[PDB]
């Protein structure tokens, strides 16, 4: 857990750099951070982000996923995963055409998170703007630091503030 | 033709830089250290990396051939950009082992006026050889081009 604590320290430095510049202070561009307290070389404790859910859990959940709820007629997450794993030992062109075929039968439904959670148009607009700003700032910081392994289970979204939180 | 040649050359140069980049060497050294359950995954990586290398080499060869062809067409289609004969010769000399490049040079470069090759005649002459002469060999094509230039402008 020491690597996570160091990454949190760098995120705090990025937040402080963004705070002292008026262009980003006006836009409230910040990185969500959680306290990590290493205890040994093998065990440790860290902050649990209350009120946050994984984006993969919200989107491609088998039981009550967003894709299943909003697009029942489209391909399921398991079907797309199996199709992608099948073309793993194949040509690059076959991989590209499989990916395009999957994307054709898999339409994004993530825009409904703010619609179903913030019925007020003013609050919905504020949450969407905060989400877009958080995504842009986190993406730029991750590119600068070369952050990797940003899969669905490594990204958390706050239910109250609609701000992305990066873990692992 | 010049714009397409420049774009193809840029892509080929980027691919060549990626091949010679320190990141590629580090990845290869990591794979070599890893190869020294565990067997299945070792041979899986030693096959996936070879497949990726073959695909990258094929893409590099395609970009190189397209760049050489477009440079030849640009040289044959005007005289304003005669300075790019240096780039065409640099690609030809650095990729003399490719049969397609040598065949394209033999088929189309002989139509190019010889006076465009005059400034780099020293470098053309310094590459003369005999060990790899043949119908599609680089040495025979270079010798024929040099002889034709000498016949046109002996002085
Ligand atoms: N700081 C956190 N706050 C809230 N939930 C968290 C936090 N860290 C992990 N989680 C949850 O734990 C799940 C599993 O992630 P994690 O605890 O990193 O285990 P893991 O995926 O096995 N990672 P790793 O041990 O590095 O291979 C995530 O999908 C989150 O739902
Ligand atoms: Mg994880």
């Amino acid at each position: 857990l020491r690597q996570d604590a160091v990454m949190q320290q760098v995120f705090q430095m990025c937040n402080t750099l963004l705070q002292r510049n008026t262009e980003t202070r006006k836009r409230k561009l910040t990185i969500c951070t959680y306290k990590v307290v290493p205890l040994s070389q093998r065990s440790g404790v860290l902050e649990w982000c209350t009120g946050t859910v994984p984006i993969g859990e919200f989107l491609v959940n088998n039981e009550d996923g967003a894709h299943k709820r909003y697009r029942p007629n489209d391909f399921s997450a398991f079907q797309c995963q199996k199709k992608m794993m099948e073309v793993q030992k194949k040509s690059f062109e076959e991989k590209y055409e499989v990916f395009m075929d999957v994307c054709q039968n898999f339409q994004p439904v993530f825009r409904y998170f703010c619609m179903e959670k913030f019925l007020d148009p003013a609050i919905w607009f504020e949450k969407r703007l905060a989400y877009t700003r958080s995504v842009a700032t986190s993406s730029i910081v991750g590119y600068i630091l070369g952050l990797g392994d940003r899969h669905v289970q490594n990204i958390l979204i706050n239910e109250q503030s609609a701000e992305l939180v990066h873990i692992d | 033709f010049l714009s397409l040649a420049r774009f193809s050359d840029t892509q080929y140069q980027r691919i060549e830089n990626y091949m010679k980049s320190s990141e590629f060497e580090n990845k290869q050294a990591l794979l070599k250290r890893a190869k020294e359950r565990y067997t299945v995954k070792v041979q899986r990586e030693l096959e996936l990396d070879e497949l990726a290398l073959r695909a990258l080499k094929e893409d590099r060869k395609r970009f190189l051939c397209k760049a050489v062809e477009n440079y030849i067409n640009c040289l044959l289609s005007g005289e304003e950009h005669d300075m790019w004969v240096f780039r065409l010769c640099s690609l030809w000399l650095e990729n003399s082992g490719v049969s397609e490049v040598n065949g394209m040079m033999k088929r189309d470069g002989m139509k190019i006026p010889t006076y465009k090759f005059l400034p780099l005649m020293y470098q053309l002459a310094a590459r003369m050889g005999t060990k790899m002469m043949g119908g599609l060999g680089f040495h025979e094509v270079l010798n024929n081009l040099i002889s034709r230039i000498s016949m046109d402008h002996p002085h």
